[PDB]
């Protein structure tokens, strides 16, 4: 999961990282009293989303009067903010963060995630600071230095040295960058983050080093232990049919199609809707079937995916499973007239019962078509839609 | 066939729990050769007819058996993978789904430091039709033969099973290596097992989105395997950036996408197939 | 460095761990009114010296009033305590233990230690506890269970029930055990102690874990990075010559002996004070010159060494060093006459002015005695006494 | 002669401290062939000549080392011994004494894993008379020949280099293996080098109270040592449980004497001397 800007900050900031002074403000009378309490202008007001680009989009903007934050609040909170790493809706603003504004002298690229390739954790620097990491890897891929954690003995200074030398830096720099280096170390492991990217970490004009923005990201899977960052999720960044998915064991992520898929299995859903894509069809959606296909789970399912009004048809798919191929059809039968199902769904059983529950489908007399295959499934909704 | 046959003697970690059980009373049925299980507190009782032990190291002293498969839930996960391999087990199946990344980071690393094999995380396990189960897939579909298949997906494994078995071809051994980003097994370590197996006359090789290991086994493959691969990976419709259910599965910096995959298999001289549906068909056709 | 029994006991319970409610106390107005603050007696009362065998030398009792803590506290305070592990004068006792009685069902043992032989800290367990840990190893070896916590992996908990098991205990003790292994094994890596032995470590009549005696070392080499231990350093418990003698870059450890032994190396001390042994003599000392054999530091060196009265005759013993025999020669023969030493001194040098140095002693006319060799020097030292 | 010759190219990690200073000029006079060293943040300098860098690695592009000698403070050694290791050196000579044991016990299993080899800490280093000193021992006293030594003490080891000189044998190669607890090189590692070594006729071993390699060495000597061993043993006289002056010297659990490790050295058919005044002598008889 994702944390907001302001979050990482306040994190950095228990650790002893540093970041500018900010508060995170929720009322345009809090953002326009946090200019006095920062200082002398000028500041910078910054929309809190999860995604990037926010920049670019303008919801990051330096102010000269505390009139001029008062106007940034109260045109954004509330407001969705679409960013190009954003969908068409963009993402709810509830959240203004306002900082004092920094004396930027140098701008650089300080990163770490876990290289599946090598297995390690690994912090890569580079001296190109605001700007897509990605961009300069392929673009000058020599720009950017990496070290990697060795797990027997934890992060250690002569890493951070390394890389400090590495980016030109000298002197108080390199020890200050060094500690840096220590720090987001200790907290990636110490709370079972994902990923960090602080960008750009910024040479003030004054000389030091500040994190001038935070990017954090945690492991879904570890947060049974961090109870902390289990409380910071903004459940408003997400979509929320796939929070609501997850409360029955789905697993359901959106798409622009008319076919909607519902499936046992990651790799067969994802298996699923290449089959329906190469064969004219147009998915809208994947969904992973986690708990066994009972009744009630197989109707929500329906819900999910019928929330969106673009759906065609459906196209149901299950192979095998702790729930026998004429009990599922059953329950789909039934969830088609319960939760009132208007499109033709196409269903491919397989496994127990499943010729037997085909039947049950073809005599049902709603519009559910069984499939002789898979193939053939795919065929049908594409041709029913 | 690799890794398990009719003679492994396995112990269940988690034996005493849901899915310790459920799974535990087929691999039975199978023919699999349950020697006992593990729950700490539960020693000195008997479930399904086998002895239950208190420590990983009292039922391998008292069996004799170099496998094991973990049914623990995830917090408690890394904890009993190190118990196994403290107390001598060779053969880690673990179906644990949910274990934190980090976690597995380090278990790999003593995995490997010690010389011990696991299969998993978050994995169907694994069946040599015909002699022996370990894992949860539906062993009715499977029938001994000489196909061998790695996946990083299980009801997708099923697909391809049904195939080989419908075109009269079966399986040698059917492996499933897991779905999270730090598995203990990659595409190359089994690979290079069926390539040296007699009874494997061709690989059925099925991947999906994220990570770089088909694209490193491409060029493995190109390099030490003889035996004809046929590979189909999942995920060409997916979205740059979301977790497409399985943990490991998201393109993470515009890297790792379905396309790339199938392109780096085609030179290794993989006989890419674009329909999962036609894995049976390429086959017949090596 | 050593720790007391209370400072252990109050480090468990910064970690959680069990200990009984217990006051340290100065003075005995402090120690009965400890009595009140614990509860109802009875109480025990306890010695706190660094060395083991108290219990046995009258340092430790059950007392039922507070007259009779009173009474202990004004026989205690201020006395040497001598154990069969302290030497002939045993240690003050500055402090005394007042704390709750215990219920004491069974009794076990729980330590660790770094095992030289395996690279290890080995945690080691045992059903035999109030029993000198060195006896049941030679003598029932195997009613000790060992575990070893891996460097890459930190102390693990199935360590823990492992042990548990071994010594038979089951139920909610087996976590509770398993919980004290996993807080003594953080305890010790944390503060990179070099031992631990909780003996015993008592099952109550009422079915709970209580440490009931603790037993720490700390490693002297950390203490750079352990401030707190650092501070808890108890010099009234060791020889104040050895501290004495480490302010001025020796390694002064003294003895039962007539002859003196100052030498420039461990090994060579140890060497030395051998050779004096095999030639019928008896030293007195270890004294291993650490700096380079200056005049200030030779002289210390005397100090020490006949601060010790059974002292007849000083071996002094100098194989190289990063001062020129002739130079240590004078500071000797200038030791000699400043510090008034009134022994023979016989002297080895061996290196760089060997030869000069050995000639101004002999001219000195002092009663220094020039060897031709080690086994020589030996020799009329032992013949000197 | 083992470990260092007359072509081991050196760096030194402490360059432009006081010992590293010193004790450079010394190496450098004896004709070792320092080729540069290391202090961070003083990179881009020179001192006795030689190049001074930023980084282990850099020195090691730079200048091809394999070899580095460290004299840097015991709170920051085991960075400086970790970061060698990570730039590819493959002999590690620590002088450096007051390192914390639990430091040097993950240092050491990193050592092993990575195959690189340690001598120290706390050590005088290792000579190869005639070509070769990286230490602090006073080089005039050697004389290249054909015994070899072993210590766990510096200045003891000179007693016998002294001897063997003048009894004219002179040395192969003389290494201290320092005299902390948990030392980057056993007596066993290093027996086997001279074993090996043509140069070396016979073996002199000189130990000390505390621990029980001398042990564990007195049995691979019976078994794997073909060439005469004269072995001394300091601390006869040493009282229990104190530690006598080298942080490994103490007889922990009454266990470890002198006397004990005599013993087992005669049994594996050591010729123990009992005054170290008779190295020179026995060997003269070997
Ligand atoms: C692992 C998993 C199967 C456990 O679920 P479960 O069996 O429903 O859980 P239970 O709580 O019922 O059983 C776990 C057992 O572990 C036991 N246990 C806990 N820690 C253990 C340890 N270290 N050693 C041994 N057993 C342990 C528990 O005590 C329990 O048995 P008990 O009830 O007799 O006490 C579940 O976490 C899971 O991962 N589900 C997803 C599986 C999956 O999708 N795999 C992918 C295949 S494609
Ligand atoms: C190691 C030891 C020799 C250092 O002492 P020193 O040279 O007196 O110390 P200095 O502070 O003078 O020099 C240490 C150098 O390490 C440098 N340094 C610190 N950390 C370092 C690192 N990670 N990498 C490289 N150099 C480092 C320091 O900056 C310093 O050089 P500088 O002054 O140019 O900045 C001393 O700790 C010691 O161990 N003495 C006992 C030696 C001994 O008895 N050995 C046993 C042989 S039998």
């Amino acid at each position: 999961m994702n944390l907001h800007e302001y979050q990482a900050k306040q994190l950095f900031a228990r650790y002893g990282l540093p970041a500018p002074v900010g508060y995170a403000c929720t009322t345009p009378r809090e953002a326009e009293e946090a200019a006095s309490k920062i200082g002398a202008g000028p500041w910078v007001v910054k929309c809190q989303v999860h995604a990037g680009g926010r920049g670019k989009a303008g919801g990051v903007k330096v102010v000269n009067s505390k009139e001029d934050i008062r106007a940034f609040a109260e045109n954004w909170l509330g407001k969705r903010l679409v960013t190009y790493q954003t969908d068409a809706n963009g993402q709810p603003v509830n959240q203004i963060l306002v900082e004092a504004a920094t004396d930027i002298a140098k701008e650089l690229y300080l990163g770490a995630v876990v290289d599946r390739s090598s297995r390690r954790v690994v912090f890569m620097a580079s001296t190109e600071g605001g700007v897509e990491i990605e961009k300069v890897a392929e673009e000058t891929p020599h720009l950017i230095h990496k070290v990697a954690l060795d797990p027997l003995t934890g992060p250690m200074p002569y890493q951070g040295r390394e890389l400090a030398f590495k980016l030109g830096l000298e002197g108080k720099l390199v020890q200050q960058f060094t500690k840096i280096f220590m720090g987001l170390a200790t907290i990636f492991l110490e709370r079972d983050l994902a990923l960090i990217e602080i960008n750009p970490l910024v040479i003030t004009k004054q000389g030091d080093l500040i994190c001038l923005d935070g990017k954090l990201g945690a492991d879904g899977n570890a947060l049974f232990r961090q109870p902390d960052l289990r409380e910071m999720r903004d459940q408003s960044q997400e979509d929320p049919r796939e929070a609501q998915a997850a409360q029955w064991e789905l697993n359901y992520v959106a798409l622009d199609g008319n076919i909607g898929c519902m499936v046992n299995g990651a790799g067969l859903a994802m298996g699923t809707m290449d089959i329906v894509k190469l064969h004219g069809g147009e998915p809208a959606n994947f969904l992973d079937v986690g708990g066994g296909a009972t009744k009630e789970r197989v109707t929500e399912a329906f819900k999910i995916i019928l929330s969106d009004d673009k759906v065609k048809a459906v196209l149901v798919n299950i192979f095998g499973g702790i729930v026998r191929c004429d009990l599922i059809a059953d329950g789909i039968i039934g969830a088609v007239a319960e939760v009132g199902v208007n499109v033709p769904v196409v269903v491919r059983l397989e496994g127990n019962n499943a010729e037997l529950g085909a039947k049950k489908l073809a005599d049902s007399g709603l519009n559910i078509i069984a499939a002789k295959g898979l193939t053939d499934a795919a065929q049908q909704v594409v041709a029913a839609v | 066939s690799i890794l398990i046959d009719k003679n492994t003697k396995v112990i269940c970690q988690g034996f005493t729990g849901s899915q310790g059980t459920f799974h535990s009373e087929q691999a039975i049925a199978y023919g699999t050769k349950m020697v006992g299980g593990v729950t700490p507190g539960k020693g000195g009782t008997t479930h399904l007819g086998l002895p239950v032990f208190n420590t990983v190291r009292e039922a391998v002293a008292a069996t004799g058996a170099t496998a094991s498969v973990i049914y623990v839930p995830a917090p408690f996960c890394k904890d009993s993978i190190l118990e196994a391999i403290d107390a001598g087990i060779k053969l880690i199946i673990t179906i644990t789904e949910g274990i934190p990344t980090l976690d597995m980071l380090t278990v790999k690393v003593k995995l490997d430091e010690a010389g011990v094999r696991m299969i998993g995380p978050n994995c169907p396990g694994v069946i040599t039709p015909g002699e022996c189960k370990i894992g949860i897939q539906p062993g009715h579909i499977h029938k001994p033969g000489k196909v061998g298949i790695v996946s990083r997906s299980g009801t997708l494994t099923y697909e391809a099973v049904k195939q080989t078995t419908d075109y009269g071809f079966g399986q040698s051994t059917c492996v499933g290596i897991g779905g999270d980003p730090i598995p203990g097994s990659n595409f190359i370590d089994i690979l290079e097992m069926f390539e040296k197996d007699p009874q494997t006359e061709a690989i059925v090789m099925i991947g999906e989105i994220g990570g770089s290991a088909e694209e490193e086994a491409a060029a493995y493959i190109k390099e030490h395997v003889t035996k004809p691969v046929v590979g189909y990976i999942a995920g060409v419709t997916a979205p740059k950036g979301k977790r497409m259910g399985h943990a490991g599965a998201i393109i993470a910096g515009g890297k790792g996408t379905a396309d790339e995959k199938f392109a780096a298999l085609e030179a290794a001289g993989v006989k890419t197939v674009r329909s999962l549906a036609d894995i049976g068909e390429a086959l017949k056709t090596v």
